[PDB]
């Protein structure tokens, strides 16, 4: 995600969406806040209308790279979790020094991370990984029962990525 | 010598650490020549295993200067450290960083330019935010002694870190700003630090903003008392009323550090109002954070307008934090409020402070009163004695009846310390029934400590009072229809006879013991025998022959073995 745009763009695109500047990295907000500004175009000041575009299109692609899997898929997957998907499975446990005989999105993604970090000399960041640790890292967020709800409000909207 | 180069490849087991990171002994035998062009290269690109091995390695290398040859070849150490300074694991990097700073003083000024500085720049410029957050911590230590032009380049690389694509690195940099500005020249703090500061001061992320406060403390102290208003003060003043409690929590928490760092007078003008708002914050854990610093904040108010501001400004606010709706806010105050006594004098502590001191004491909250009971240190020396008794009756009564066993433990535990500060006078009728309803307490350790209470009170009150008040009621237990309480009589006796002399143990205490040796419940009876033995060495030559001996003898003939045994041995322990 840090690799999507730079600081200068990062802030600009966030302004042209009228989105709290603090919310860079929240793809589903940004998406829908842009599908909401587009409702204020066509026969609708206008120099912004095509600027938000030039920016937003560059981010959509940068983010499309962020979601590419390692090695091109060589070396549970439909759309948005939905139904009674299980994001956590016990509050402190799945998160803290885990107790791990389960596969809740939290524990899955966490496995995904410590599995990828084996072959990546690279450090992973938000929207490359989507695990709690990477999220809680990106925004400035404290390990608490609030923070989990925020995280799994974006996961409930992301399409099965890294499974 | 022995197990060495072969042991560095095992299976990455924590059985290969005992001797691995004992590298201080390997390189001592490997010789200086080999260590350099062999051990170091090995240690650079062969082992990268677990967060426990690497963290021992990072530490070790920060002690390798006098072992790689001396300050002349410290530069050989850089690569295995610049490596470690990149591991995802925070605790490894931090050690690498910690070890890079130690060895960076061992470089000659020339060697810093040749080697250290390049290293910094490769970290700072890297793609890995891990590499970059490690760079932030290294500017301060190679700055003062590098060249005038190198300094100039170093401030760019920092400025760059301050405006990073990744929040992890802005946080990093923020948190290192005050350290770095301290080795800068003023010309540049005013010109180049302040803007950088200004920009983290006000940042989307409050995780970043939150860290501006300690830089604010740091930058303030640098700036002459006449620039603060132009450079530091608008940021600080804004941080105080910031949108996010996380940020405002900082200013309240680092407030007294902010007051001296900013100066006697600016405190008077900006800080005192800004401190009234924190005490009135809507978020609770901010109000508390400010309550904790109220008493320090007043001790450091200039030695003249103290009486004034404390009276006119602080006190009105305090009067509300007492009446606060949150337990953590009140309990904070209750543990500082009464350190205002040394500075308000004595006339005013009675005028205004006692209405306050006695408000908290009326509080139903257990934790609140404890702290107010606990602080009779600078209020014991200034205010009255009979005054306390008005609300110390309900205070000491409710605490001893708290639904939490371990609160009750506390006053029980306190009671022996309330003798050297309240005496024979305060302890009265409506308080000893208290000191004894604890012996009938369901929880156990309360009965334990409530018996410890009487032995601690005795050792503090001679052997006179006991016969008058206590013992009459301690024996008034030997009549309880519940055998567990009869039992308490004995345990209760067993400890007083310790410090009671021959007199009171033989006279009022003994006739009770013998009288219980007829208890229909067996448990009591063997405790009689056990109890006689603890009170053995205290009695008379003929009291033991007359009344004590003939009882054990009838106890031996028991249909309940337990009684005869503890009584058999009593007879053997005392002839
Ligand atoms: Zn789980
Ligand atoms: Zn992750």
């Amino acid at each position: 995600m840090d690799k999507v745009l730079n600081r200068e763009e990062s802030l600009q695109l966030m302004d042209l969406l009228g989105l709290e500047r603090s919310a860079w990295g929240n793809i589903p907000l940004m998406r829908k806040a842009y599908l909401k500004k587009c409702k204020e175009f066509h026969p609708d000041d206008e120099e912004k209308m095509k600027k938000m575009n030039t920016l937003y299109k560059k981010m959509e692609d940068g983010v499309k790279y962020a979601h590419q899997p390692d090695f091109g898929g060589f070396w549970a997957s439909s759309l948005n979790p939905g139904v009674d998907a299980i994001y956590c499975k016990q509050w402190p446990e799945c998160v803290k020094k885990m107790s791990t005989n389960c596969i809740c999105l939290l524990c899955l993604l966490r496995m995904k991370h410590e599995n990828r970090k084996l072959y990546r000399k690279d450090p992973l960041v938000w929207v490359d990984c989507y695990c709690f640790d990477c999220f809680r890292m990106w925004f400035g967020l404290d390990l608490c029962e609030g923070t989990l709800l925020l995280w799994c409000d974006i996961i409930g909207q992301t399409t099965y990525r890294d499974l | 010598i022995a197990v060495l180069i072969d042991e560095l490849r095992n299976e990455d087991v924590q059985l290969r650490l005992n001797s691995i990171k004992k590298l201080s002994t390997i390189a001592l035998a490997l010789g200086v020549e080999r260590t350099r062009s062999e051990l170091l290269p090995f240690l650079t690109d062969t082992i990268y295993d677990e967060d426990e091995v690497l963290l021992a390695l990072a530490e070790q290398l920060g002690t390798f200067t006098t072992l790689v040859g001396g300050p002349e070849y410290v530069h050989c150490l850089l690569p295995p450290l610049e490596s470690l300074a990149t591991v995802e694991e925070t605790v490894v990097r931090d050690k690498a960083v910690e070890s890079l700073r130690a060895i960076s003083h061992e470089h000659s000024p020339s060697d810093l330019e040749a080697h250290f500085v390049p290293l910094v720049k490769r970290l700072a410029g890297g793609d890995w935010f891990t590499s970059r957050t490690s760079a932030c911590g290294l500017f301060s230590v190679c700055y003062p002694r590098v060249s005038s032009a190198v300094k100039a380049e170093l401030r760019q690389y920092f400025r760059n870190l301050c405006s990073d694509d990744t929040p992890m690195v802005r946080r990093a940099a923020a948190s290192k700003l005050g350290e770095f500005a301290k080795v800068l020249e003023l010309d540049n703090v005013k010109s180049e630090i302040i803007p950088m500061f200004s920009n983290l001061a006000s940042d989307e992320q409050d995780s970043v903003r939150l860290l501006a406060v300690e830089a604010c403390v740091n930058i303030a102290q640098l700036l002459p008392q006449e620039d603060l208003e132009a450079l530091v003060m608008p940021t600080l003043r804004q941080a105080a009323e910031d949108k996010s409690w996380r940020v405002r929590y900082m200013v309240a928490d680092k407030f007294t550090e902010l007051q001296k760092a900013v100066g006697p007078e600016i405190t008077k003008t900006d800080l005192v109002p800004a401190f009234q708002n924190l005490m009135k914050d809507c978020e609770a854990e901010v109000r508390a954070a400010a309550s904790h610093k109220v008493k320090e904040f007043c001790e450091n108010l200039s030695a003249d307008c103290r009486e004034n501001v404390i009276m006119t400004q602080i006190l009105p606010c305090i009067k509300e934090l007492v009446s606060d709706a949150n337990q953590h806010v009140k309990s904070a105050l209750a543990s500082v409020i009464m350190g205002l006594s040394p500075i308000l004098g004595k006339d005013n502590t009675i005028e205004h402070l006692l209405p306050l001191f006695l408000a908290q004491l009326k509080d139903e909250c257990p934790e609140v009163r404890l702290n107010i009971i606990s602080n009779l240190d600078c209020v014991n020396e200034v205010i009255g004695i009979r005054q306390l008794s008005q609300s110390l009756l309900p205070a000491i009564v409710e605490l001893a009846e708290d639904a939490k066993w371990r609160v009750r433990l506390a006053i029980i535990e306190y009671m022996p310390l309330l003798a050297g500060q309240l005496g024979v006078e305060f302890f009265d009728e409506k308080l000893n029934s208290l000191c004894m309803a604890w012996l009938v307490d369901h929880v156990y350790a309360i009965r334990e400590a409530a018996t410890s209470n009487l032995k601690k009170l005795v050792e503090k009150f001679g052997k006179e009072w006991a016969h008058a008040t206590i013992i009459p009621k301690v024996l008034a237990m030997s009549g309880d229809p519940n055998y567990l309480h009869r039992m308490t009589t004995l345990f209760c006796i067993n400890v007083l006879s310790e410090v009671c002399g021959q007199d009171i143990t033989t006279k009022h205490m003994l006739p009770t013991v013998l009288r219980m040796a007829g208890d229909p419940v067996a448990n009591v009876r063997f405790n009689v025998a056990k109890s006689l033995q603890k009170i053995g060495p205290i009695l008379d030559n003929s009291t033991l022959q007359s009344e004590v001996k003939p009882i054990l003898e009838k106890l031996t003939q028991d249909q309940d073995v337990d009684v005869k045994y503890f009584a058999q041995e009593a007879l053997t322990v005392l002839s």
